[PDB]
């Protein structure tokens, strides 16, 4: 890393002089727990017949979503105290921060 | 392999399977579409399987600039030394700019108005168009770092494209982080939580890790539960524009030609300053526009947002919400009644108990948005713990965060500490009336708004180069 | 991993039942600092002639060995109160916990 | 690209350079040999360099049964179900078992002696031969198992030979524990570090992380300092066993030979427990022996074990000595003043300050045994801090720990916490007096030795399965 910069790199690279790929483009994420998959290291939960997680059966994400996140949309609660702007520029910020790509 | 034309489950796909008595999908031999996340680590056996994150995680607007270096130089106005970004040559928003059009082969923004044929918008990040309110956002900093070149260049006339480049993103940069940390994060994490996990800086420390933990991809997807089912237009009287000022999401989804043909971003940008947000409430946590009808214009079936999130956790090895509860110092409801205690609902705890069976697999997204909100805020205690952390962490680690000594000079710390997203929106648009300051807070026209003129603008003084 | 088990598997697997392959062999360290090398991610401090580490140039390993780990021997000091069986119970109980793998 | 006869540095070969006025190599061309540790994930470009762990991390007793399924039952006897680990078939220490022979390639013990044709051993570990007091240990806890299977069969003549050998692979296993937890450990780290970093156990805990850390394979090596340069036997008078009562150990790594023909493993156990450890000073750190004819007999040119534990924790990629006194919570040295008041030595601190420039950048082993030595204890505070995080992590998230629960019975702990080194040698060799516990500290004969008869022997009445 040049021992003196003015302006960050495109990609984040030497932002950290010690380890100059920390927080750097098309590196692998930091885990903040050891990752828990069906077979211990690649294949995930919900991929087997059978295999349960911690003695139970793996739900299906569209069976807790229709019994769980479903409501009436008229029902819809505005939020009186944030705009919609706070929800965008959430999406905004999110997207500064992560993309994790899959194959096309 | 195409996971999205088929449903055998062969890598790279890992397809939803369809429940019993599906509210929409009847045929259980479907599927709702689903690709892996790439492996850092490709066929390794002995590897534990961890995902990459494309971009930069310093709060840098890389969404704006790129995260690798063809695409920063293929994003810039090459023809002059002006440092400006390009801008679309064919069309613009009442004489303002545009983002430039990209060049997909398989583009699914022309699939949403064939007649239209107007294609996806290039920016920083690939995911520009996928909702024109997200490309209004986009088009408005291109605009501010233009606006800025040009005003560096007139104080600072020997400086060269390059320079003026750099300094107006260095700007931009420190822009997204003030109003994200300034008036953002207040009022995603609330008083206690902000105090807790974003104490006062101090100054950078190199050995804090600034990379985006995996969880948090999952975790800040807590955003999913604020969205309205319809996209709002409104016109300089903050009246609903004609026709079209509610149109449902489902059918703006990488729908450029909107911004293009129906008006550009102003009546996009005033429908966001006065809309309510929708309150995350625990029997009201998504709308069917992004549960149903996600991506229903562009993929063979609309998917399920909300159930995506959750299988994208497993893709992902996270843990479940009892490790993520442990990992945050928090306790952890073994027993339906105490997780009914945690959640103060304990309806809502025997549902979540009938689904999973044990607290310990509740997926990070289902329990996270489960909580009941924190005072002032707008997640729950183990979301305010996994955002607060992360933010505090791309702060301390970043060389580069605004307020540390040396990125600016003392005087231009103080002329930024005025920015304020109304003004960037007054100097980039044709709205002269915008929200009162806090942004995030403000939306209700005419009382919480105020006319452009009241505003400081940036002052660049300190900016000129003696 | 097996409901219930009553002796350990010989690879360690299964002994975290919601990670399982951790503590199990052929598996890769788990780091506790993020690591520091010459180009960010692969080379090792001292791969490049020139390439300094934080600003001074490496050491050279059998330097640092000759001027400051080199003794006479006839100085030796025993230790009173350790036998020499501590030293090789050290040995073997590393042994037990780890190994790293080169080529041949 | 032979690593061992080249000095070129293409990889896998990172071979360490000769200083000019090296003591010993006095051809700057020349090198000292050195192959990189093999990556977990090879060839990416996107993953940061990490090593492997080809063994369990827990103290299980993996090296006397191996760590992976193949040479487990290798290792068996299987021509009966008595549940034995397989014995020397063509040698035997004065009627008591040896351990098999290994059938290797290129043999480097039969380079120690080519008229006696001795192999190396093969045990659960590749490295049992490296010295023949190591493989004195390993032969001891073979035959401990047997002796222990052969017990069990009279306790319980229905118990085939896998449930024998897991259950006294089981009892050899706690033995281990044991022995390191309650008599080695203290000794390494003294009374204070020992309570805060080994509080008294309390329950097995899933979300402690058991893997072996990185450093961990560098910080352990402490153990190089305590290496004496001869290799002692004494006779069961407890004297000089004649010829050859002191051995260059340049002349024992990998001479298997001297263990098969020079008398068996007692005046080695003898050697052991009655000649004191080599203290670590800061003037005195390793000796030449293994400084410069590490592996002599047997390779091009002797290594040096100090300058090779450096140069692995570069290629290893770890942080210097500031980020570990920083993760330990303990202040970082940034002159030669403030690191002569942390070393308590302004000589050694300017003599590393020369090679180093900065305490930053000091390789974790020579800064970690530069450190002086807690009260009671071997190790300095930065090595007590790695040292006992680490051991707390094996005990606490291991699931077979042997006071865990449902492990073993009470009755079988009580009986357990009778065990003893001194006693395990009692029982499988022809020693009869023996040092009196702590073995460990224990070194002067006949001060600190008792007679076989006054140890406690195992119980193993509870065993009984009824
Ligand atoms: C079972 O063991 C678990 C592991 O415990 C560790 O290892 C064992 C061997 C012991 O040595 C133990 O002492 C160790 O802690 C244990 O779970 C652990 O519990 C602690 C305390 O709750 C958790 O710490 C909390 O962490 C959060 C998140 O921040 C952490 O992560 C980020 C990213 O890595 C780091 O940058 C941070 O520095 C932290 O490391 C913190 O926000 C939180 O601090 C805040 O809240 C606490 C109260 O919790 C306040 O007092 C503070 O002032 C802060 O305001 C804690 O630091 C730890 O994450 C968790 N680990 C895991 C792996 O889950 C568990 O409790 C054990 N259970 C029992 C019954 O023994
Ligand atoms: C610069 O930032 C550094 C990182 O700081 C973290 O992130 C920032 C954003 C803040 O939130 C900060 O609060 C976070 O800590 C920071 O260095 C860190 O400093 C702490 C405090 O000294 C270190 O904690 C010590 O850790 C050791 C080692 O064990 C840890 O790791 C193992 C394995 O991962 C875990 O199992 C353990 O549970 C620990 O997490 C502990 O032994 C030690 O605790 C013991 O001693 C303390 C008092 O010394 C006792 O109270 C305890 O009870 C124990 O007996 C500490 O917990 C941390 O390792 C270190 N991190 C890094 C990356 O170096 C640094 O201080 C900042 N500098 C400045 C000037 O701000
Ligand atoms: C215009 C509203 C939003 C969408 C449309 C939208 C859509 C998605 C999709 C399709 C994904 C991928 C799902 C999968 O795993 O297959 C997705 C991921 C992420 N979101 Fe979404 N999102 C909209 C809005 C928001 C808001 C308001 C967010 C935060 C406040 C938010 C966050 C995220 C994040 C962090 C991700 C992960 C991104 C990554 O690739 O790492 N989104 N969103
Ligand atoms: C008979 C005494 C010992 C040796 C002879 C010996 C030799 C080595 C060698 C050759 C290595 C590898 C060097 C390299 O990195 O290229 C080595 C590494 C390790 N040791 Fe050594 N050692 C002897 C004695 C001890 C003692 C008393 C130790 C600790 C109490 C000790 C520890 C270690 C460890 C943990 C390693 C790393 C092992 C791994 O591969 O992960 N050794 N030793
Ligand atoms: C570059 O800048 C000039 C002047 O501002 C403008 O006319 C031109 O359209 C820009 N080109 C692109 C590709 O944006
Ligand atoms: C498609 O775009 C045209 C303009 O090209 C617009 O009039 C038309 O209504 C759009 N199609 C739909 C279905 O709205
Ligand atoms: C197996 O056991 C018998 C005694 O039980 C012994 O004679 C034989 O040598 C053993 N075989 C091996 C290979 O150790
Ligand atoms: C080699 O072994 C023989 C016995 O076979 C022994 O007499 C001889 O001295 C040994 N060689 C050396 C150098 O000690
Ligand atoms: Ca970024
Ligand atoms: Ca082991
Ligand atoms: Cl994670
Ligand atoms: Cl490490």
């Amino acid at each position: 890393c040049p021992e003196q910069d003015k302006y960050r790199t495109i990609t984040g690279m030497c932002n950290n002089r010690r380890s100059p790929t920390l927080g750097a483009s098309n590196r692998a994420f930091v885990r903040w727990l050891p990752a828990e998959y069906e077979d211990g290291f690649s294949l995930p939960y919900g991929w087997t017949p059978g295999v349960k997680r911690n003695g139970f059966p793996v739900a299906l994400a569209r069976a807790v979503s229709n019994e769980i996140v479903r409501f009436p949309t008229d029902q819809l609660t505005p939020d009186q105290e944030r705009s919609l702007m706070f929800m965008q520029w959430g999406q905004l910020l999110d997207h500064d921060l992560d993309f994790t790509p899959e194959p096309a | 392999v195409n996971c999205e034309t088929s449903c055998v489950q062969q890598p790279p796909c890992f397809p939803l399977k369809i429940p019993p008595n599906d509210p929409r999908i009847k045929n259980q031999a479907d599927c709702i579409p689903f690709f892996r996340s790439c492996p850092a680590c490709p066929g390794s056996n002995i590897t534990i399987r961890n995902q990459i994150n494309a971009l930069t995680s310093f709060v840098d607007a890389s969404m704006v600039y790129g995260s690798e270096e063809p695409l920063a130089r293929n994003l810039r106005n090459m023809s002059n030394q002006l440092g400006l970004l390009a801008v679309n040559q064919r069309f613009q928003d009442n004489g303002r700019a545009l983002l430039p059009f990209d060049n997909l082969h398989d583009d699914p923004c022309l699939l949403t108005n064939r007649s239209a044929r107007i294609p996806c918008f290039l920016a920083g990040d690939t995911r520009s168009s996928e909702m024109p309110e997200l490309t209004s956002m986009h088009t408005l900093l291109l605009r501010e770092h233009n606006r800025l070149a040009t005003e560096l260049k007139s104080l600072n006339p020997r400086w060269d494209g390059e320079r003026l480049y750099q300094e107006a993103r260095k700007i931009v940069g420190a822009m997204v982080q003030i109003i994200t940390y300034r008036d953002y994060l207040p009022l995603v994490l609330g008083p206690t939580a902000m105090r807790k996990y974003l104490p006062t800086y101090r100054s950078y420390n190199d050995s804090v890790d600034p990379r985006i933990a995996n969880v948090f991809t999952n975790a800040f997807r807590y955003g999913h539960t604020l969205i309205q089912p319809f996209m709002f237009r409104l016109d300089n009287r903050y009246q609903p524009m004609e026709p079209n000022p509610r149109v449902p999401l489902s059918r703006v989804f990488f729908a450029s030609w909107r911004v293009v043909l129906e008006g550009g971003i102003d009546p996009i940008l005033r429908g966001l300053m006065a809309t309510p947000a929708k309150l995350n409430r625990q029997n009201q946590i998504a709308v069917d526009e992004i549960r149903e009808r996600l991506f229903e214009q562009v993929m063979r079936i609309g998917l399920d947002l909300p159930a995506l999130n959750m299988q994208r956790s497993r893709d992902h090895g996270l843990p479940g919400y009892n490790a993520w509860r442990r990992f945050c110092g928090l306790p952890q409801p073994e027993t339906v009644g105490q997780l009914g205690t945690v959640l103060r609902n304990l309806k809502l705890a025997r549902k979540l108990m009938e689904q999973y069976g044990t607290p310990n697999n509740i997926d990070i997204w289902m329990g996270g948005v489960s909580e009941p909100l924190k005072r002032k805020g707008r997640v729950g205690p183990l979301l305010a713990c996994i955002i607060g952390t992360q933010f505090r962490k791309l702060r301390d680690g970043d060389r580069f965060w605004w307020e540390n000594e040396g990125v600016f000079s003392m005087q231009q710390r103080q002329a930024l500490a005025q920015i304020s997203l109304p003004r960037i929106i007054c100097d980039n648009t044709g709205i002269t009336t915008v929200s009162k300051n806090n942004i995030f807070m403000s939306n209700s026209y005419p009382r919480d708004f105020v006319n452009c003129s009241t505003l400081p603008a940036l002052n660049l003084a300190s900016w000129r180069e003696a």
